[PDB]
């Protein structure tokens, strides 16, 4: 929630630029013209947040689906652009299990929380992936004892569970 | 650096180009890096850090910044550059054994059979070097 909080702030202030730029002293009606086709998409942006809300996972998805709900009208990038910086730090914890084996938690925002020593309860994204992350992990934890096609993720990592 | 961009604008106001509305926009950049470094010299000057403490302190302020991209581009060349002194006599201690730090503040300190000699002080740690502060010793 923070990072999505902080990915606005990125954009309220390009708002801010666009705004006592252009416009020295301009005609009244103009002002009104203008700030249509982009005052409409401030509204908008109100019946996205409150003005409850989810947390965790459950926004990290929710916004997702806010894509495919509304994806080719003119509201594309810039909830893409939020959710592309609303994702930051929860793949960070993805590159754990991945690259290091060292599980790190804070408030409980991942789906998976800490003789038979396979006790980590685990129970959108594409399910092909969910339990083979579960899975690529408890083995480093182990060794260490002893269009929406998501492509930019999963490249990265198929590469590095099959070895 | 600051004291290039008022010269630029001392000159470029000869010119009567530069008018008050025109200066409040000149400078935002320059209000929000002299808004770092008079933060960094507030926490130095509240608590007392020299040595190892003064360099975790530019570890964790360049972490809180992990979203900024403006302000941790910052925080990464004070933290590249406040130590190099500190890692010059680490490269003395780990290739030789050799201790020179003059004012007390590596985090290995000598003494005059041997769990005595070479102490690890638990201050002087810049926790990131928190993981193998053993294999240093």
């Amino acid at each position: 929630f923070q990072a999505f909080t902080s990915g606005l702030r990125r954009y309220l202030q390009y708002y801010r630029a666009c705004v006592l730029s252009t416009p020295p002293t301009l005609s009244l009606l103009t002002i009104g013209f203008l700030f249509k086709k982009l005052g409409r998409q401030l509204r908008y942006l109100a019946e996205l947040c409150g003005v409850a809300f989810p947390t965790g996972v459950k926004l990290l998805s929710y916004l997702y689906q806010e894509a495919l709900h509304n994806c080719s009208n003119e509201h594309y990038p810039v909830l893409l652009s939020l959710l592309k910086t609303s994702c930051e730090p929860y793949t960070r914890f993805i590159h754990d299990w991945v690259y290091s084996g060292v599980f790190r938690d804070a408030y409980g925002e991942f789906m998976i929380q800490v003789k038979l020593y396979w006790t980590h309860g685990y129970v959108v994204f594409l399910k092909h992936i969910a339990h083979d992350i579960y899975v690529c992990g408890k083995t480093i934890n182990l060794l260490k004892l002893c269009v929406l096609m998501k492509r930019s993720i999963t490249a990265p990592l198929a590469a590095h569970i099959s070895l | 650096e600051h004291l290039i961009l008022v010269s630029q604008l001392e000159q470029l106001h000869r010119q009567g180009l530069l008018s008050l509305q025109k200066l409040w926009f000149y400078i935002q950049p320059a209000m929000r890096t002299m808004d770092i470094l008079a933060s960094l010299a507030t926490s130095v000057d509240k608590g007392e850090c020299l040595g190892g403490s003064t360099l975790s302190l530019l570890h964790d302020r360049s972490f809180s910044y992990t979203g900024d991209s403006q302000a941790q581009e910052l925080c990464l060349y004070l933290t590249k550059a406040a130590s190099a002194p500190y890692f010059e006599v680490l490269e003395k201690w780990i290739y030789r054994g050799i201790i020179h730090d003059p004012y007390s503040e590596f985090m290995v300190e000598e003494h005059e059979y041997w769990d005595q000699r070479y102490t690890i002080v638990q201050q002087q740690i810049p926790s990131f070097l928190q993981k193998m502060a053993d294999k240093i010793l």
